[PDB]
DNA sequence: CGATGTATATATCTGACACGTGCCTGGAGACTAGGGAGTAATCCCCTTGGCGGTTAAAACGCGGGGGACAGCGCGTACGTGCGTTTAAGCGGTGCTAGAGCTGTCTACGACCAATTGAGCGGCCTC
DNA sequence: GAGGCCGCTCAATTGGTCGTAGACAGCTCTAGCACCGCTTAAACGCACGTACGCGCTGTCCCCCGCGTTTTAACCGCCAAGGGGATTACTCCCTAGTCTCCAGGCACGTGTCAGATATATACATCG
């Protein structure tokens, strides 16, 4: 039951860098939803390149790899 | 017999050579001409050159002499054709270009 | 051990665009990441390229025109006078 | 002394609309992490740059989903985002 | 005589149940050749080309006027108006 | 002047596939600028692919190329 | 000298493992191509094209229709949920769409 | 001469449907299926090597490629029948 | 007109950046080999241009009622502020699991050659 | 319109060789995990006030449906020559190799750009 852990006044700070000036009661509960399942995904690919290398540690590239095959490529830990 | 660069003869900063070998290395094709590597080096350091101008500037309007992500990530969004580019790409520490929709501003 | 890196040329580029200024290692990660990303890009295309006319050599005519499909606008028109201008001097120079 | 409702949201949406950091707590986030990560292997170790590079995609996907809901919130003649701007514009976007 | 929009919901079974292509095929091919001769003179086209620029641009504009239409829903009309389709494409990233 | 050989009966069609039951007459307009916008890409990317062979045909499979290069692969036509 | 024996036939599959390893070797993968490759590969290109006629012969008999034609690949790729994450991005000529009207259309 | 698979579209059709026919059209649907699908597998099979350092593409390669592409069931199936052809070739 | 918040100016300092040293592995120069690509000529496919005609479809007027949208009333849900409290964050010590490297070596895949039948293009027909 | 049958040819098979990369065991030292104590930033909770979403009615016009005209899309047949596609000839470009030397990578040093704490000035909101 972690996901508590991201709290409401996280997701308002996250809806004002968005541009958003108000907010309904609802939108906590459903964007932890939306948060967990990206995680899922991402965390189930880096895993399998974890898996495929034989370590036991994850590591940073899996974790680009993993968004690069999804689409959303990061700069700034690797290449 | 005096070894000079071939980077020096084409008038580059990249090097031709490291480029030439990681075209061949890369499994792009068997064979790679002696042309390709001075071009696409040209056209790295063309694009290169853009984007730290761009990031320079942005630094010297913030008073700052040192680059960081932040002024990239302006460098980036601001140009209508470098956004284009670069449309699918997060880069970390660069944050958001201010933006609020005139419907919400103080009537 | 030893890794390679963009890192000097990036710095030599700066130092002609901007002399007075200098670049964070954070910010000179982003670039080295940058310069691999295109790279790859490039050099993908050219092997489709090369492939679809069932050619075996990739030559400055595919990079020429997967520089023209990849690039828009004016970046394309000056980024192959930039390859056009760098290849004329290297041929010239002999 | 009290602002109007509505004046310090528009002062906290320029203050972190100007700032570049992090605004997740880092440690209830890195046992989210731990959390999910058990359902795939058990006894796994994590790099500290893993988190922080999840961390990243995760903030950064957010933002940009809360713009375009912000959009379709506008559409509908309100300013107060719905979860239903939230479902229609996962489902322009294709991911739901 | 039909009640406004009885008819429509016949339209809509028959142009889903059927497959064929929509347009007029010679007014598209000559709206083909106008484009084209603005990047070169004296070009010739496979007759198969403007078939499958056709049912490539039909299956587009179809699929935007899905998305057109769920815009319109969730403005609470019916009609369907410009704005939506900038709505549509500017959630799309076009 | 072509872009007139778009009929408002077969915008209506195209519409009607899409399950929309009623037009604004401002619609006709609007979307035959974005056909015009999409067909421009296509047949650039098409003329380039046709350039770089040296042919003076523009021969189905440069169209193939050229959607598949945009993200969106036809089926039918061979590749 | 041993009587022939086909590579496909050994391992039970309709599929050209030969091709399909030939394939592999000549399109610039990888410098190595072991054994097991190409017949894990045509095993899976087996599997996935049987599923996809079954679904489609389905399609035609319900019609009750004993040629398969586009539609009938179209019907079948977009009512299997798998098959429509597989191949959400592609476009079937002459396949048409599914028949579909929003409830709050209708009367 | 073209090389395609028609006639292996066709053997494995005539498994699943024996009194059923395809047409010219379907089948090059169909052949232009198989010949995407082989290249979006081999193309991430290609880059799981090069990651780890290896020079060859292995069953392993193959494998972790099929769990990174297909959604889960089709995926949990693919393994299991590449699983099967490969040890009922090598134990021949 | 008051006062709250952000902006700018000054003093302090500490660790990230910029410069120099050692050295080794990667690029450069000179040479040889052979097959990929450029040049040229022919065939004959299929693209573009034309003529007739009929009958499907687009264009124009009329009628009318379904639908957008404006103004209004109202009540509850969200933003702002103060006080309590909880666990995030920092510096610190300990330590051992496992990532990264080294040295041995043998099982695998690339390569050459000779043999042959699986698959291709084409014609007939129900 | 798709399937059955024929001639035949070039892509696939079986066999032997050999060079190396990746499987195995031993080593080491990095950094990930677990625990302690303290400060205090941030979260959580309650109160309360008003701006916003929601539903309702009225109205006026602009899409839908129908009837007639009329126009140029479609079918079908005939001409003819531009171009794609193939074969043959041969030259010049890129791969592979050895030698050798200087460019780029870790490692160490140290100082000034930026982070910080205090002061106050003025811009904004009610």
């Amino acid at each position: 039951d972690n996901i508590q852990g991201i709290t409401k006044p996280a997701i308002r700070r996250l809806a004002r860098r968005g541009g958003v000036k108000r907010i309904s009661g609802l939108i906590y509960e459903e964007t932890r939803g939306v948060l967990k399942v990206f995680l899922e995904n991402v965390i189930r690919d880096a895993v399998t390149y974890t898996e495929h290398a034989k370590r036991k540690t994850v590591t940073a590239m899996d974790v680009v790899y993993a968004l690069k095959r999804q689409g959303r490529t990061l700069y700034g830990f690797g290449g | 017999a005096k070894a000079k660069s071939r980077s020096s003869r084409a008038g580059l900063q990249f090097p031709v050579g490291r480029v030439h070998r990681l075209l061949r290395k890369g499994h792009y094709a068997e064979r790679v001409g002696a042309g390709a590597p001075v071009y696409l080096a040209a056209v790295l350091e063309y694009l290169t050159a853009e984007i730290l101008e761009l990031a320079g500037n942005a630094a010297r309007d913030n008073k700052k002499t040192r680059i960081i992500p932040r002024h990239l990530q302006l460098a980036i969004r601001n140009d209508e054709e470098l956004n284009k580019l670069l449309g699918g790409v997060t880069i970390a520490q660069g944050g958001v270009l201010p933006n609020i929709q005139a419907v919400l501003l103080p009537k | 051990s030893r890794k390679e890196s963009y890192s000097i040329y990036v710095y030599k580029v700066l130092k002609q665009v901007h002399p007075d200024t200098g670049i964070s290692s954070k910010a000179m990660g982003i670039m080295n990441s940058f310069v691999n990303d295109i790279f790859e890009r490039i050099a993908g295309e050219a092997s489709r390229l090369a492939h679809y006319n069932k050619r075996s050599t990739i030559t400055s005519r595919e990079i020429q025109t997967a520089v023209r499909l990849l690039l828009p606008g004016e970046l394309a028109k000056h980024a192959v006078s930039e390859g056009t201008k760098a290849v004329t001097k290297y041929t010239s120079a002999k | 002394h009290r602002y109007r409702p509505g004046t310090v949201a528009l002062r906290e949406i320029r203050r972190y609309q100007k700032s570049t950091e992090l605004l997740i707590r880092k440690l209830p986030f890195q046992r989210l992490v731990r959390e999910i990560a058990q359902d795939f292997k058990t006894d796994l170790r994590f790099q500290s740059s893993a988190v922080m590079a999840l961390q990243e995609a995760c903030e950064a996907y957010l933002v940009g989903l809360f713009e375009d809901t912000n959009l379709c919130a506008i559409h509908a003649k309100r300013v107060t985002i719905m979860p239903k701007d939230i479902q229609l514009a996962r489902r322009i976007r294709g991911e739901r």
